[PDB]
């Protein structure tokens, strides 16, 4: 089912000029996505336990990793090329009364590290969104009508809000506790996928108004009359951002209660987890690390620009932010397997910016790169895209990639479009 | 188990790998624990495992090494696809062990049988794997056919059917043929089945005088050893007659015969009904069978056994053995918690020095985290010993990680004795290296104030006429004010830290101008008193 | 004369004792040698329970008394002065324990007038007392937190938030939290017949099957355990039934051996066997 992709990629290449190289990468993503959908239908119809589908499942994973790598490449290299053209033109005067929103908008324009790190977050959130699919509406709960319906049915809660465990007593309804844990897990999954509005709507429909109000408080204060850059309709945000962050950190530090709720609060704030990271993925861990680094950088910038008050720093926060090498070492210590995986290594190299060195190393190692039949084609396609975009690829590496492609075509008996 | 030489010998026979800050033993070719494999037999003598409870342990270790042990041949043969020499060597070793174990109960029965019937001597000597000794006794007693019949006890065919034919002919035809009772057993034992294929001369009535060991030996060393394997023969000899339900020898022979394809289903049923096995012996048997590809073992049972072994080793006082038992687990989250608990329960006695005697850094020789052990030792010393000596072992261990505030609070308790400022100067000089290594440059006021106070005191003691602000004086005063504000108005109830900050601020009070210099005012001293009442006794006259 | 509760410090260091003479003695145990250091006195009623804090926040030790107040004194440079003092309760305090070592400095103390307390220290020492009323029918008598339950970036790791309490009206279980102001407890479990004396939760050694022991005045010792994580299952198992009432009930950290203290002035060690039934190991004293 995947053999047509070798011709489809060449036809897509020949259809595009050097000026439309990003439309080419979007067409490559679409070719991979069309094939991933076909292979996923084949794998889902297979009876569980037939060894015949192990290769088809490995191929599905391989092409899914290819698809998301093209998406990453398109996002990062579009930004890098645009940034290199704009560095000639901007003196921005910071207004003496800028809102938090206006300061952050100016940061994302000025700072390529913050902007590219957010593109990596958005990419990893898009992968988690693709994995969730349409399944958001089929969640059967035991409660049909009210929060903690079973605990309420069994009267023991004095405070109807959310402070009885800290006040007094500890007994209500195990069914209500399970429903709250499931709701917290669903909210955490939605936040990890990248649907804050959907999570807030689900919380409001369930009856977690306080939880929705606490989750919506992640955005800073942005006034439309003071900040003249991002002039909107009404003023949105809150001035107790540091207080909310300290409260979330204290809740994450406290233990022995709701592990799902604490993990969701830590993910909404900008910290880490422990038991939730053992069953997570390498891409999700990298996205969380990038988000934590971006939050630390934003906090450091706000502290250096005299934006936060002295009384707002109630609890001690980690002021040291990680770098690219630190994130790479963390991802390695987390999943050396995914790090050695060819597609993930190429994705990490493209996100870091050392694609030429990786291509040179892959070309020199080919003279165990002969085991993966798709990696040799993916490297050649990436080298061709880089050569069409800019003039930075090595001539010897390009000649070697062309010779390898010609040899593969002659071996597969398909030299009608070489 | 209370010696360090055994732990050092067992730690060198494994290949630990650091994975996610957690050591795990995946490749082990042996261990020197309690009741292990072949390496545990050398640590069982008259001065190690007492003397009254050492022979049983040695026998149980030898049985486990001969049954569950993987035998290796010296010279290789042509056909390496099967295993014919090792299977014969293991059977010979098992027979020699059974004969040596049954000789103490056969040596007394041979004396009483010699004064009754001389035909029973050959039958009693044949059970101890003695063919020539039985043949000589049969030849030197008037008989001649019995000595020639007992010499063909190899376990082949031909005579197997001939014995059955002779028994069937003697059971009838010529009346009943009342032969001797000792010769019938010897004739039926040469047919490959003494208590199976013999309805007339059945050997099932020998369980009243003889034990189960002799009955198992007579079936494993005198039947079809070529038609079936050793495990099948041991299972067939055990399924015919039940043995003891509260013995290690009766359980070791049953957990290794028919349990080759269902060891997890057999080990869980025996431990839930009888406690014959020890806590560490079961863990050693589960670890040796999983690292040598002997049988299938579950992960939950192995983890539970490892946790039980680590708890039993830690309840006595052994920290290295407990850590080594906890490191050989399956789940990483549980192993990390067990390691953190073992390091927090004991850490000052598991180092190379400072009241410790280990096997050259036992906390780092097993590929474990060396930074966690130092942090645990520092946390234990800060709660057990004094705070002035516990701060020097935390910042100099290269494991602080943004722990400058705790070190400054611990090192501030030794603010007394102004004549001994060398320790304070050394602490202030060492606090800069940890802050520089931990990437800390925004919050560094307490250490700077502590370093400037000692220098100001030294300059005042060496020069009393120089009383001018020299740049750093204003910074030191600002740091002292910021440190005292936490006790003045910040809702911080810390008397020791407040006293240390006050001492650091007053160390340079009798040198420059010191516009402040005043303890608690009447707002919080007139309603309480006692504490906080000084730095204002120099007002005898009106200015 | 007669002591109430005497818990150890950290790694077998000091031994903070508490008697009925309003004296919180902090004795040191050096190689099995008992030696007193200081005698913290400052309460109008008899001292009940006492729990020491973790070693990451210095050296704090909170002790409850019968004077409707909670004292939390520190220990640094040989000065055992009283730091914070919480007197938000109406009646006498029965049990008072702290949270985990990674939870900062959170201590939960229960009263006898149907209320409790939860002192959470901030970045300086401002303990935010957020309590109310309407708890059990007679008040609290047991207060012990559960095990440090864990929750992929690179900062402070999450856990499970704070939510733990305990009554004396034949009801003693855990609690649940949320993502709002504080936490919404949700764990109803009743299996006792009289007043619940003590109820200490067993510490998990990596396994998800969290257990919690309880002791009432009827003589029965219930051991409520969970089937799996985030599951609605709180079935209790009867360990032993004595003729007299039980006092306290502690658990070990290695084999999780339950130390049943009560009855005829004797302590008994209970351990779970392979069959699932609890049996007595040996007899103390």
């Amino acid at each position: 089912a995947s053999m047509s992709m070798f011709s489809d990629f060449l036809q897509s290449f020949l259809k595009h000029s050097s000026s439309t190289v990003f439309d080419l990468v979007e067409e490559y993503e679409n070719i991979c996505g069309s094939q991933v959908n076909i292979l996923s239908k084949i794998v889902s119809r297979a009876t569980p336990g037939l060894q015949k589908f192990s290769k088809t499942a490995s191929m599905l994973w391989l092409l899914q990793q290819e698809m998301v790598t093209w998406r990453l490449l398109a996002s990062l290299y579009r930004d890098r090329i645009q940034s290199a053209l704009e560095e000639e033109s901007v003196f921005a005067v910071t207004a003496v009364n800028a809102s938090e929103k206006t300061v952050v908008e100016a940061l994302f324009q000025r700072d390529s590290l913050v902007r590219q790190s957010q593109l990596v977050v958005d990419w990893l959130e898009s992968i988690a969104k693709d994995e969730i699919g349409e399944f958001s509406d089929n969640i059967e709960f035991y409660a049909k009508s009210v929060y903690w319906e079973n605990t309420l049915h069994t009267p023991l809660v004095t405070e109807l809000d959310p402070d009885a465990p800290i006040r007094q007593k500890m007994p209500l309804d195990d069914l209500d506790r399970e429903d709250e844990v499931r709701l917290l897990k669903y909210l955490f999954t939605l936040i990890r996928a990248g649907m804050t509005e959907e999570a807030q709507r689900l919380c409001k429909r369930c009856g977690q108004a306080w939880r929705a109000a606490t989750l919506e408080g992640w955005k800073l204060y942005h006034d439309p009359n003071v900040n003249g850059g991002t002039e909107l309709e009404p003023v949105e945000g809150n001035p107790y951002r540091r207080i909310w962050k300290i409260s979330c950190w204290r809740m994450a530090e406290d233990e022995l209660f709701n592990r799902y709720e604490r993990a969701i609060y830590a993910a909404l704030s900008g910290n880490l987890k422990q038991l939730l990271p053992v069953c997570d993925t390498w891409e999700d861990t990298v996205w969380a690390y990038f988000r934590v680094m971006v939050d630390s950088l934003v906090e450091q910038e706000i502290q250096t620009s005299v934006a936060t008050l002295d009384e707002t720093e109630e609890l001690p926060r980690l002021g040291a932010n990680w770098t690219l090498e630190k994130v790479f070492e963390e991802l390695q210590a987390t999943d050396l397997e995914e790090n050695q995986e060819h597609y993930h290594i190429v994705q990490k190299f493209l996100i870091l910016g050392d694609i030429d060195g990786l291509m040179d190393e892959f070309s020199k190692w080919l003279s165990r790169n002969n085991l993966p039949g798709h990696l040799l084609r993916f490297m050649t396609h990436l080298i061709l895209f880089f050569r069409t975009l800019g003039l930075q690829t090595k001539e010897e590496v390009s000649i070697e990639v062309l010779k390898t492609y010609i040899q593969l075509l002659i071996r597969e008996k398909h030299t009608n479009l070489i | 188990k209370l010696y360090q030489t055994p732990l050092e010998l067992k730690l060198k026979h494994s290949t630990v790998h650091v994975d996610e800050l957690c050591p795990l033993i995946v490749p082990n070719l042996g261990v020197a624990v309690i009741h292990d494999y072949a390496d545990w037999v050398k640590e069982a003598s008259g001065d190690l495992p007492e003397a009254q409870i050492v022979k049983h342990w040695s026998l149980t270790w030898t049985l486990c090494e001969a049954l569950w042990g993987h035998l290796k041949e010296l010279d290789s043969q042509l056909n390496e696809p099967r295993e014919y020499i090792q299977i014969l060597e293991r059977r010979r070793a098992f027979s020699r062990w059974l004969s040596c174990t049954a000789t103490p109960q056969i040596e007394e029965e041979v004396s009483l049988t010699q004064k009754n019937s001389p035909v029973e001597a050959v039958f009693s000597y044949l059970t101890g794997k003695r063919i020539s000794e039985a043949c000589s006794l049969a030849q030197q007693s008037g008989d001649h056919r019995l000595a020639l019949l007992l010499s063909q006890f190899v376990g082949s065919q031909s005579v197997r059917e001939l014995l059955t034919m002779q028994l069937v002919d003697w059971h009838q035809l010529q009346a009943d043929s009342f032969i001797q009772d000792e010769r019938l057993r010897i004739f039926a034992l040469l047919a490959g089945k003494p208590v199976w294929q013999l309805s007339e001369k059945k050997q099932i009535n020998v369980c009243s005088q003889l034990d189960w060991k002799r009955s198992l030996a007579i079936h494993l060393w005198y039947l079809l050893p070529p038609t079936a394997s050793i495990s099948r023969a041991l299972s067939m000899y055990e399924e015919a007659f039940q043995n003891p339900l509260r013995d290690v020898c009766f359980h070791l022979l049953k957990l290794y015969s028919d349990r080759h394809y269902d060891l997890n289903q057999l080990l869980e049923p025996r431990s839930i009904t009888a406690d014959p096995l020890d806590y560490r012996l079961s863990w050693h048997l589960w670890e040796v069978l999983r690292a040598l590809n002997y049988t299938h073992l579950s992960a939950q049972c192995e983890g539970v056994l490892q946790a039980s072994y680590a708890g039993q080793l830690e309840s006595e006082g052994l920290w290295e053995w407990a850590i080594f038992v906890l490191l050989h687990i399956d789940n990483s989250g549980i192993r990390e918690k067990a390691v953190r608990e073992l390091l927090t329960r004991h850490c000052q006695l598991l180092e190379t020095p400072e009241s410790w005697a280990k096997e050259t850094f036992l906390t780092q020789k097993l590929r474990v985290p060396a930074k966690w052990i130092h942090e645990a030792k520092a946390v234990r010393a800060h709660m057990e010993s004094d705070k002035h000596l516990e701060a020097l072992c935390l910042f100099k261990a290269e494991h602080w990680n943004r722990c400058h505030k705790l070190i400054i609070r611990h090192l501030a308790s030794d603010a007394i004795i102004n004549e001994n400022y060398d320790y304070l100067k050394g602490f202030l000089e060492d606090l800069a290296p940890p802050e520089r290594s931990s990437l800390i440059q925004d919050w560094e006021t307490s250490g700077l104030v502590y370093l400037d106070y000692i220098r100001v005191i030294e300059m005042l003691r060496h020069i009393q006429q120089v009383d001018c602000s020299g740049n750093d004086l204003e910074q030191l005063h600002i740091k002292v004010t910021s440190l005292c504000s936490r006790i003045e108005q910040i809702q911080c109830y810390s008397a020791k830290d407040r006293l240390a900050q006050s001492d650091m601020a007053k160390r340079v009070a009798n040198l420059s101008t010191p516009d402040p210099q005043r303890v608690p005012l009447r707002l919080l001293a007139p309603h309480i008193g006692r504490l906080p009442m000084p730095e204002d006794y120099a007002m005898d006259e009106l200015r | 004369d007669m002591i109430h509760d005497a818990q150890m410090d950290y790694y077998g260091t000091r031994l903070a004792t508490c008697s009925s003479d309003r004296s919180v003695k902090i004795f040191d145990v050096r190689n099995g040698g008992q030696i007193l250091i200081a005698d913290l006195r400052g309460h109008e009623g008899p001292v009940w329970q006492v729990a020491w804090a973790h070693p990451m926040y210095g050296n704090i030790l909170a002790s409850c008394s019968y004077d409707r107040k909670v004292i939390i004194w520190r220990e640094e440079n040989g000065t055992w002065e009283k730091s914070h003092e919480h007197a938000g309760h109406d009646s006498s305090v029965n049990s008072v324990c702290w949270a985990p070592h990674d939870y900062g400095l959170i201590l939960a103390c229960g009263s006898s007038d149907g209320a409790i307390s939860l002192l959470t220290y901030t970045g300086e020492g401002q303990w935010e007392v957020k309590k109310i009323n309407n708890a059990h029918t007679i008040g609290c008598n047991a207060v012990s937190w559960a095990p440090a339950v864990v929750p992929p970036s690179g900062q402070k790791p999450n856990y499970i938030k704070r939510f733990a309490s305990g009554g004396c009206d034949n009801l003693i279980k855990l609690w649940k939290e949320e993502e709002d102001g504080q936490w919404k407890e949700e764990q109803k479990l009743e299996a006792h017949s009289d007043w619940v004396r003590d109820v200490a939760w067993a510490p998990s050694i990596g396994l998800p099957t969290s257990t919690i022991a309880s002791c009432s005045q009827d003589g029965r010792v219930f051991i409520w355990t969970c089937d799996d994580a985030s599951s609605n299952t709180w079935s209790p198992k009867l360990l032993h039934k004595f003729n007299d009432v039980v006092w306290h009930v502690s658990w070990s950290i290695t084999a999780n051996i339950l130390a049943v203290s009560g009855g005829d002035n004797k302590v008994t060690l209970w351990k779970e066997s392979v069959d699932g039934q609890w049996v007595c190991i040996s007899d103390v004293n």
